[PDB]
Order: structure tokens, then C-alpha cells, then sequence
DNA sequence: GCCATTTTCGGCCTCTGTGAAAAACTCCCAAAGTTCCGCTATCAGTTAGTAAAATGAT
DNA sequence: ATCATTTTACTAACTGATAGCGGAACTTTGGGAGTAAAAGAGTCTCCGCGAAAATGGC
């Protein structure tokens, strides 16, 4: 989370899914607590588990998770495979000093 | 076209299982079964029988023994996964996975260098 | 969080008062809501408070953009919200939301903002080589003087050394006190002003 | 990927099988030659010469121009040479099962990454490509 | 950064022996990345010699090609032994000429 | 265009690109399916990593040249660290033996 | 070694401070001087005399040289 | 000068190997102190390594004999100490 | 926000004909300048015209 | 150095054992001081200091205090890349 | 053994910021932050004085 | 080789300044509890892709 020219921040999809994971989380510990009623409890567990599905591969469960531009956040599996991913984008191919 | 046949033909199902650790209806690489078959025959033990089965260029490359590899190609969830779950071992023998570390390959200049270090692998091992 | 604030309003309610559930409900759930979105809504966290001051400065901008048919300025705003207009600047100032790394850049789909950072924080290696180079041009200047102001120089900067050293710790070394250092110090500096032996390190300003 | 890992480990894997070769015939008149065929290849079993039992060729020889004239002035049908595909090693291949490097004109040397040569080699043309 | 004359001679002593890699994008085959030996030239084009250019698959209307500067001794070597051109003057992929 | 050393990238730790940015060649796969043909295994090594991502060993390659020691101590490159931690943050232990 | 002072011949305190006198100024100066000179000082001796010669020596002259300069 | 290194391949017999001798004999001439077997006539040290494998004067040999050779003698001498 | 002064310079370049530029007809046939040969050197025809 | 690279699964001993703290917040930095929050996502004291050789408070801001855990904040004195290994 | 729904793939270079909407006040309290003052450590600048070594003269 | 003098090495003291640390008080910021007519089922738009293979269901 680095700032930009002008004061803007750019961040990357990953905080916005591990602030939902730990939001959700916060707030299961919190109902259980508080003596939830179950049918809460259960909803918070489900919201868990698709935060951490979300976190981990966004989209594989159900819905991929959309962030303030309509589009999907890149998990971490989007982060290793694919094209763009990091084997065939920075690890079989780089760009390199000393050229032109 | 002929190193290219002979890397699809790289795959053996094993139809006489013997006294080799392999099961029947197994598909295996048909290297390993030629070790195992010499060093049984050399034991005066029963050799095992295999079917050698043809693949595709995609099939023969995911279904090599460094996963490194086979996820750097396609597919890296599932073979991740299979990976994780069977607990491989990458020794680092092929072209890519040398290329990825940031060490020499295994071909022209730095072969004599990995043929090298086997040898004192095997030196140290004794 | 809804449901929350509802586990609160009904841990606090008076059936006695006559008045229906949702009625003191609807309170509670609103402010759950409201509050965990003030808290939860932003990567760089900004305080409740600040955040109804954004939102009200946001009303406030478009009732006065809705009455004079343009956007309202600064000025405006403080007169309108009797808050000098300085807060208001910095109230402005804070209102942006974090770009996301993976938005592709211009007309393109393959390119991203994450591949146009640059790492601030680096050295350069003509920096470093230049670092490398200043030591040894030190020790070779240093070199060229009596071991005493030498090495008294050497303490008193920590060259080659983990710390500085004030002049009372040089001094206990020599056995010799504060003021004996210090004019040792005066008379190295003296010396290492002639330009017979500073022309190499005066390259480095 | 499917052929990176393919290099050249030995010299000689000390294998007897080895591929047939004939002049490619697809009708009355020949598409390509034995010579074009034969030419880098080692000799897996000798090539007699015909109707007789001398050996002109013997056995783990390179067949160069000099000795692809000698089996086009003999009138040579049938030969057998090694190849990849019935190469013995272990990891990749050996020297004399490949032959020829065409790149250099000589025996092809150790550690030559073979398989990326080969899907170059295949890849590249691709923009090219589409009884009396 | 004053470009004295002296630095000219000394860029001249540099890369007078210092093979220097050429590449075209695409890298259909192995012909596509070369090494040569650089001469200095008045000109912000690099010149290229004609008989390469089928290995390069390379015409003059525009096309842009890449170089690189091997550092240690050991890929200065590589260059000169294995990548210069005029070693690659056979196609590997069937032995004919290729400088025709 | 051309660059000896500049600026670097935030989190894979290589050459920017672009003219703009006093950016790089890429080096890509075709690039080293080239090079591995043509057995240029040191060339390969010195574009993978004291060109591209190993901070000492670029930094050390740098100080060599200025010294006329033409010589490299390869490393690891950054990325594959960065690919090893995103491997463990998806739960799965890799790590390298010895 | 042309005209610039006579601090840059690195003098001793006592030389400089004796010199000081302002019986020389640059170093053209100070080579015309002879021993005649150099040595009429009751400050400048026979140590100084050597120091002097010596950085004149390093300067690639000595203490007496003819110059039209 | 030289261009078309086709003597030090025929010398040698494999290119790789021709490679890594030349390295390991530029980098004792760079880097070291040892001094060429041949004329110089301005070249670098890759060049001049190769000609002197040209003219057979250095193999892997005579390089990993003479290595031996300073580790012998730099034993003895600090023995000799 | 946050920005006190933005100063705008334009700049103006004369850019000459040089080898590398890319230059081309109206019927496909582009390419790229590979000399500026000098006048003597260029064919002529009977009345001297280059 | 390695000469292989062994995969498997992970136990949530050997999490632990990988991490250098526990993330409590979903806090990432202050919307004023632009510095890290504490038991957040860009914590200093679990994952290393912002800046080379300083704490988060400047008590300890030089290189003599190598290795020092400040006790105001907890933000060990190192450099800052062992933010991209914590 | 055969449908039927998922899953994953789709060439290499160079330039090339985005997004833009969206709805609360009010009161009370403790902690961080700004400013000021006093005490203390540390240093540059200067002078004086005393005892001893370097050095020139004889 | 020996004497007398200037310079050197080492103490003390005063001037003047500057930065750092700690305490008192004030303003600014930040977190938390409360609001009593009643209000008591969501999006949310799209869907302009094809071919081959790997998994369930019968
Ligand atoms: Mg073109
Ligand atoms: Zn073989
Ligand atoms: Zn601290």
C-alpha cells in the first residue's frame, strides 16, 4: 500500500480480502460472546468460509468477489497462475539491465 | 518428430505387477520400471510387464515427475494440489525448474557442472 | 452487525412505554449499521466522526451545487458550514479511496498500474560504489596521518566502528582528557584542509 | 514443454535395436531419397552390399556425404540406423543414437539440449503451413 | 554525462572485442538471438548485416530489434564460441544453409 | 533506447518497462528457449539473475565491473521468494531442502 | 609550480612563521633566493634549509635557480 | 584479432568444454596475475585464451596440472614457514 | 487537492531526416532510410540533374 | 545451497511457526501520520520497521542499536526488507 | 458404457494513471498532540598558563 | 657536544549556543453510548466463444 503522485494510495486486492477475512472473524468471535442465537452463527461461519474461499481462489465457490471498479479481486491463486501469473510473466521471462 | 514421439512415449501401465512395489492398473514412468527390472534381474527376483501407453504433447507434459514444471506449463491448481497432497519431491532435473531457481542448466555449458555435483552427491552419500 | 444492534435493542427494551418493537428497533440497527460502515468501508481507516463531517460537506455541496448551478468553492463551503476554510482543505484532502494495482492501464486489458512502481526505497549500485569508494579514500587519507589523530578521528565519527564516541570515552582511551581531543580533532582537520592531501576526497562534494 | 528435457547424457548407450529406412515411395516415382534420409545417422547393424557378404559400411558410423555417394553408387535399398525412439540411456539420449547435429555438421556433443532444438524446429513453419 | 572525446576512445577500447546480442521478437527458433560484434556508427539505428536477415526473418520497413551486453567472461565466451554468426550459418532444423 | 541500471519494479524487484520509465528488454520465454538451444547456460544466468532480480548479486555484479573483475556470484532470485510465500500463504508447505 | 603561495609547499610552522617575515611571496619567488638568503635568516637553519630544498626538490628545483621569471 | 573459432573447436573437439577452459584461462589472466603465452597484440583476455588453446598451448590439462602444481607448492611453502 | 502551482513549458523540436526514420507512398510500399548519401554520389541524367 | 524443493501440506504448528505475530485489526496505516497500525496488516512490530534501522517511535534510529527491541512500540531495529520475508 | 455439466486454453515486441452515486446527530470522557519552560549534556570558539620537546646558535 | 629559545603537549576557565529530555496545562482528536409513531424478504444485469478433456449421474 504505496503512495502514489498526488496523494492517492495504490493498494492491492489482497488487503481488501484479508480485511474481510478479519472483519468476519472479529465478528464470529464477538456473537460467540455473546451467546448468539444459531441461525447468526451459522451465517457468520458461511461468511468465513467464502472469505477465505474468496481470499484464497475468488470465484472457484460461486460469485467472485467484486471490488469499487466492478471488477473481480486477484487472489492469490489468480497471483500464481495464469499468463500474467508470476512462473510465466516473472520467472520464465524477465526484464532485463544492460539492454536496448 | 522422433525426440518428439519419444517423449510422448515416456508412460507404462504396469500389467504383471511381479515383485516390484507396483500395483496393476498403475501408470508409471517406464524409466523407473527398466531400473527396477534390471536391478530385480540382477536379484534373480521376478521382473515385472508393462504396457507402454502413447500420450499427448499436454498430457505427457503435465504428467511429468517435478511438479515445478508442470505448474509453470498449465493447470498449476492441480498440480498443486496433487502435489501437496502426495508430498513430491522436485530434484530439479529439467531445463525450467534450473531457469526458475536462477541455476545452471543441466544442458552445454553447465552439464558438466551438474554432472559434477551428482557425482559428489553419490560420493557423500556412501 | 444489524443483527447485532437488534441483540442490543432487545437486551434494553420497555415493553411498558406502549410504543411496538421495530419502533426502538430500527435505532439500534441503524446505528450498527452506519457505525460498521464508518469503521469497515475504507483501507485507510477514517474516524466516525470524521466521516459524518465527509458526509455532511458532501450534502452540503450538493444542496449549494443544486442552488447556484455550479460547483461550490472552498470558501463557500467554510462560510456555509461555519468552519474555517483551512479544515475544510484538509477535510477534502482525505476523501479518496485507494486504487487498485490490478486496474488495467489506458485503452490496454494486459497491462496493469502495479507494473509502473517503482522502488523508492533502493539504493542505487552507482551510489553504493561511490560509498565503497569514499571508505577507501578515507583510509587512505587517514592513512597519511600519526596513529593518535588518526585514530582519534576514528572514534570521534565511528569509522570502522559500530558507535561514535563522545569526547570523554576518546579521551579515557589516551588516558588524556576532553579538551587535549578536541584540539586534536581541531589539528586533523587543519591538516586534512591543505589541498596537498584533499584534491581525492574533495570529488565526493 | 513437452520436450525441454531432453539432452544428450552419454556417448553411446551400447543398444542393438534401431529403425528400418527406405526410400519414401508414393506411387511410381520416389518423394525423397534414401541419401536425404540417411544422411547424419549411425549405422545400427552393417550394410551388406547386395547379393554378397561384404560389409562396406560397419557398425557406429556417421553417414556423411563421402559415404552417402558410396551407398548411391552401391544401389543400396535397405538400411538401419539408430534412433531416439530405441535409444537405451536412462535420461535423454546419446550421442550416437541422434547423430548429426545439423546446426554444426559434426556428431552432436554432450549436454546439447536436443528437445528444444526439436520443437523449434517443428514450431517455426508454422506460420507457413495452411495401376500401369 | 559531458561526452568528452576521451570517452569516446575509451568506449571504443571497451567494445572492441565485446560481443554484443542481437534479438528480434518473435524467437521462432534459436537463429532469432545472434552475436556479433559492435561498431561504432553515427545514427540511432542499429545496421544490420543483409545475410542474416532470413535467419532473422527481419525487413527493413520499420521492424525494431532488442540487444544485450553479456558481462562476465564466461558469456563473453559463450557468445563468441556458440552464438556468433558466423557460426550459425547452417539451420538446425535441416542442416542447409541459411546465409544464402 | 538503452539502460545499464535504473529504476526498479516495487515488488518483483526487476527493470521497469517502457522508454518512459528508462526501462528493459524483456527476456522472455522464447528468449530462453534460445538460449538453452544454443546451450548458453552462463548467458541464461546472467539474464535471469544479476540482470533482472538478485539485489546483492546485481549490486556485487555492478561493483565487479567498475573494479574490471568481470565475474557474478548468482543468487536467488526475488520472485521465486515471492512465489514461495505466496505458495505458503495459500496453506501448503513448500521449502527447499538441502 | 608557477606563481601560487607559499602555503602550498606544505611548510613546517617554524618555516612558514619565519618566512612569514614576508621577505617571500610565491614559490618563483622563494627559488631565487639563494643560500645567500636562506640562510642569512637567524630563524632559518640548517633542518629548515633541507626542509625547504627537499619540497623544492619535489617541486623539481633548487633553492638558487635563475629564472628571468 | 580473430573471428570463426574453428581451430579451438577442432583442438578441443566440443565447443562447451572449449568454453569453460577459455573462461577458467581469461579469468587467471584478468583477474590473477598470469601473464598471456602469446603476443597480445591488443586483445582481450577471452581472445587471447583462445588463441593460446589454438595454438594447444593451454588445455584442461596443463590448466588443472598447474593448479594442482600452486596448491603443492603453497603447501610446502607455509610448511616452510 | 493537495496541488499549490502547476507550471506548463512547451517546447519546441526540429526534427530532421535521418537513417532509421520510416517514410513511405501512398501504394504500401513503406520502408526505412538506410543513407543520406551526398549529391555527387546519387545517379544523373543527361542534363546533370540528381 | 538446496537441491531439491519439497511440497506438502502445511500444519497449523508450522503456520505458527512461520509467522512473527498474531494480526488482530484490519487496520493497514493512519489516515494522518501515514504510519502502520498496531496489530494490523502492515503492523511494524510483526512484520519489521518502515524505515532501515529506526523504530516506529525514533528513539532508536541509527545503526548501534542493531537487533534492540524497542519497548515503547516493540518494532525491531533492522532493515527494512525482512518486511518482504515476515 | 453413455450423457451432461465443469474446466481450462487460446503468438512475440512497443506505448499506455484511474473513476466519476449513495443520506445523521448529540453528549460525555479520556488520551494523544501542541506549546512552553526548566534542567542538563555536548560542542565550537577563545584565551591563559605551565611544563617539556624541538630546534638553532655557538 | 651543549645551551637558550620557540613551539608543542597538556590543564583550566569563560562565552555562547544548541539540541534533547521531562513536567504542567491546554486544546484537539478519537472512541463509546444513545436516539421510543412505525418502519417488519436482494441483487440485478447478462446472455454476441469454441473445442477438447476430465469428472459425476444413470
Ligand atoms: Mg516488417
Ligand atoms: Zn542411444
Ligand atoms: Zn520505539
Amino acid at each position: 500500500l504505496v503512495p502514489l503522485d498526488g496523494g492517492r494510495f495504490a493498494t492491492s486486492d489482497l488487503n481488501d480480502l484479508y480485511r474481510r477475512v478479519i472483519n468476519r472473524n472479529n465478528r464470529l468471535k464477538r456473537l460467540l460472546e455473546l451467546a448468539a442465537p444459531d441461525i447468526i452463527v451459522r451465517n457468520e461461519k458461511r461468511m468465513l468460509q467464502e472469505s477465505v474461499d474468496a481470499l484464497l481462489d475468488n470465484g472457484r465457490r460461486g460469485r467472485a468477489i467484486t471490488g469499487s471498479n466492478k471488477r473481480p479481486l486477484k487472489s492469490l491463486a489468480d497471483m500464481i497462475k495464469g499468463k500474467q501469473g508470476r512462473f510465466r510473466q516473472n520467472l520464465l521471462g524477465k526484464r532485463v539491465d544492460y539492454s536496448g | 518428430i522422433e525426440t518428439i514421439v519419444r517423449q510422448m512415449l515416456r508412460k507404462c501401465t504396469i500389467t504383471f505387477a511381479g515383485d516390484s512395489e507396483f500395483l496393476p492398473g498403475e501408470t508409471v514412468e517406464y524409466s523407473q520400471v527398466k531400473i527396477a527390472n534390471r536391478k530385480l534381474v540382477e536379484e534373480g527376483k521376478e521382473p515385472a510387464r508393462f504396457e507402454r501407453e502413447l500420450l499427448g504433447i499436454t498430457k505427457a507434459s503435465l504428467a511429468t515427475e517435478s511438479f515445478i514444471s508442470a505448474a509453470s506449463f498449465q493447470e498449476t491448481t492441480r498440480v498443486l494440489t496433487e502435489a501437496a497432497v502426495s508430498g513430491k519431491r522436485d530434484d530439479l532435473r529439467g531445463l525450467k525448474e534450473n531457469v526458475i531457481v536462477g541455476r545452471l542448466i543441466p544442458a552445454g555449458t553447465g552439464f558438466a557442472y551438474h554432472q559434477d555435483r551428482q557425482a559428489k552427491r553419490a560420493q557423500e552419500q556412501q | 452487525e444489524g443483527n447485532i444492534g437488534l441483540m442490543k435493542a432487545v437486551d434494553k427494551f420497555e415493553y411498558r412505554r406502549g410504543y411496538k418493537f421495530s419502533t426502538y428497533a430500527t435505532w439500534w440497527i441503524r446505528q450498527a449499521i452506519t457505525r460498521s460502515i464508518a469503521d469497515q468501508a475504507r483501507t485507510i481507516r477514517i474516524p466516525v466522526h470524521m466521516i459524518e463531517t465527509i458526509n455532511k460537506l458532501n450534502r452540503i455541496s450538493r444542496q449549494m451545487l443544486q442552488e447556484m448551478g455550479r460547483e461550490p468553492l472552498p470558501e463557500e463551503l467554510a462560510e456555509r458550514m461555519q468552519m474555517p476554510e483551512d479544515k475544510i482543505r484538509k477535510v477534502l484532502k482525505i476523501a479518496k479511496e485507494p486504487i487498485s494495482m490490478e486496474t488495467p492501464i489506458g485503452d490496454d486489458e494486459d497491462s496493469h498500474l502495479g507494473d509502473f512502481i517503482e522502488d523508492t526505497t533502493l539504493e542505487l549500485p552507482l551510489d553504493s560504489a561511490t560509498a565503497t569508494s569514499l571508505k577507501a579514500a578515507t583510509r587512505d587519507v587517514l592513512a597519511g596521518l600519526t596513529p593518535r589523530e588518526a585514530k582519534v578521528l576514528r572514534m570521534r565519527f565511528g569509522i570502522d566502528m559500530n558507535t561514535d564516541h563522545t569526547l570523554e570515552e576518546v579521551g579515557k582511551q589516551f588516558d588524556v582528557t576532553r579538551e587535549r581531543i578536541r584540539q586534536i580533532e581541531a589539528k586533523a582537520l587543519r591538516k586534512l584542509r591543505h589541498p596537498s592531501r584533499s584534491e581525492v576526497l574533495r570529488s565526493f562534494l | 514443454d513437452v520436450a525441454q528435457d531432453v539432452v544428450v547424457t552419454e556417448h553411446d548407450c551400447g543398444t542393438l535395436e534401431g529403425v528400418v529406412m527406405t526410400p519414401h515411395i508414393e506411387g511410381g516415382d520416389v518423394k525423397v531419397a534414401l541419401t536425404e534420409l540417411a544422411l547424419g545417422r549411425v549405422v545400427s547393424e552393417d550394410i551388406l552390399k547386395p547379393g554378397t557378404d561384404e560389409v562396406l559400411i560397419p557398425r557406429n558410423t556417421l553417414l556423411d556425404e563421402k559415404w552417402c555417394k558410396v551407398i548411391n553408387d552401391n544401389s543400396v535399398d535397405q538400411i538401419k540406423v539408430r534412433s531416439v525412439v530405441t535409444c537405451d540411456s536412462d535420461f535423454g539420449c546419446c550421442a550416437q543414437c541422434y547423430g548429426r547435429d545439423l546446426a554444426r555438421g559434426h556428431l552432436v556433443n554432450q549436454g546439447e539440449a536436443v528437445g528444444v532444438i526439436a520443437a523449434q524446429s517443428i514450431g517455426e513453419p508454422g506460420t507457413q503451413l495452411t495401376i500401369q | 554525462e559531458r561526452e568528452e572525446a576521451v570517452v569516446w576512445d575509451i568506449l571504443d577500447e571497451v567494445i572492441r572485442e565485446h560481443p554484443v546480442l542481437l534479438n528480434r521478437a518473435p524467437t521462432l527458433h534459436r537463429l532469432g538471438i545472434q552475436a556479433f560484434e559492435p561498431v561504432l556508427i553515427e545514427g540511432k539505428a542499429i545496421q544490420l548485416h543483409p545475410l542474416v536477415c532470413a535467419a532473422y526473418n527481419a525487413d527493413f520497413d520499420g521492424d525494431q530489434m532488442a540487444v544485450h551486453v553479456p558481462l562476465t567472461l564466461e558469456a563473453q565466451l559463450e557468445a563468441r564460441t556458440l552464438m556468433m554468426s558466423t557460426n550459425n550459418i547452417l539451420s538446425p532444423a535441416s542442416g542447409d544453409p541459411i546465409i544464402v | 533506447h538503452a539502460r545499464s541500471t535504473g529504476s526498479y519494479s516495487l515488488v518483483t524487484q526487476q527493470p521497469l518497462g517502457g522508454k518512459a520509465q528508462f526501462g528493459g528488454q524483456r527476456f522472455g520465454e522464447m528468449e530462453v528457449w534460445a538460449l538453452e538451444a544454443y546451450g548458453a547456460a552462463y548467458t541464461l544466468q546472467e539474464m535471469l539473475t544479476v540482470k533482472s532480480d538478485d539485489v546483492n548479486g546485481r549490486t556485487k555484479m555492478y561493483k565487479n565491473i567498475v573494479d574490471g573483475n568481470h565475474a557474478m556470484e548468482p543468487g536467488m532470485p526475488e520472485s521465486f521468494n515471492v512465489l514461495l510465500k505466496e505458495i505458503r500463504s495459500l496453506g501448503i508447505n513448500i521449502e527447499l531442502e538441502d | 609550480i608557477l606563481l601560487r603561495p607559499v602555503d602550498d609547499l606544505e611548510l613546517t610552522v617554524r618555516s612558514a612563521n619565519c618566512l612569514k617575515a614576508e621577505a617571500i611571496h610565491y614559490i618563483g619567488d622563494l627559488v631565487q633566493r639563494t643560500e645567500v638568503e636562506l640562510l642569512k635568516t637567524p630563524n632559518l637553519g640548517k633542518k629548515s634549509l633541507t626542509e625547504i630544498k627537499d619540497v623544492l626538490a619535489s617541486r623539481g628545483l633548487s633553492l638558487g635557480m635563475r629564472l628571468e621569471n | 584479432a580473430r573471428v570463426t573459432v574453428q581451430d579451438a573447436v577442432e583442438k578441443i573437439g566440443n565447443r562447451f568444454d572449449l568454453v569453460l577452459v577459455a573462461a577458467r584461462r581469461a579469468r587467471q589472466m584478468q583477474s590473477g596475475g598470469k601473464d598471456a603465452l602469446v603476443p597480445e597484440e591488443n586483445d582481450k583476455p577471452t581472445v587471447i585464451a583462445l588463441r593460446e588453446i589454438e595454438e594447444g598451448l593451454i588445455t584442461k590439462d596443463v590448466l588443472d596440472a598447474r593448479e594442482r602444481q600452486e596448491q603443492q607448492e603453497q603447501e610446502a611453502a607455509e610448511l616452510a614457514a | 487537492p493537495g496541488v499549490l502551482k502547476i507550471v506548463k513549458v512547451y517546447l519546441a523540436v526540429k526534427r530532421r531526416i535521418q537513417p532509421g526514420d520510416k517514410m513511405a507512398g501512398r501504394h504500401g510500399n513503406k520502408g526505412v532510410i538506410s543513407k543520406i548519401n551526398p549529391v555527387e554520389d546519387m545517379p544523373y541524367d543527361e542534363n546533370g540533374q540528381p | 545451497e538446496f537441491d531439491a524443493i519439497k511440497i506438502g501440506l502445511a500444519s497449523p504448528d508450522m503456520i505458527r511457526s512461520w509467522s512473527f505475530g498474531e494480526v488482530k485489526k484490519p487496520e493497514t496505516i493512519n489516515y494522518r501520520t501515514f504510519k502502520p497500525e498496531r496489530d494490523g496488516l502492515f503492523c511494524a512490530r510483526i512484520f519489521g520497521p518502515v524505515k532501515d534501522y529506526e523504530c516506529l517511535c525514533g528513539k532508536y534510529k541509527r545503526l548501534k542499536h542493531r537487533g534492540v527491541i524497542c519497548e515503547k512500540c516493540g518494532v525491531e531495529v533492522t532493515q527494512t526488507k525482512v518486511r518482504r520475508d515476515r
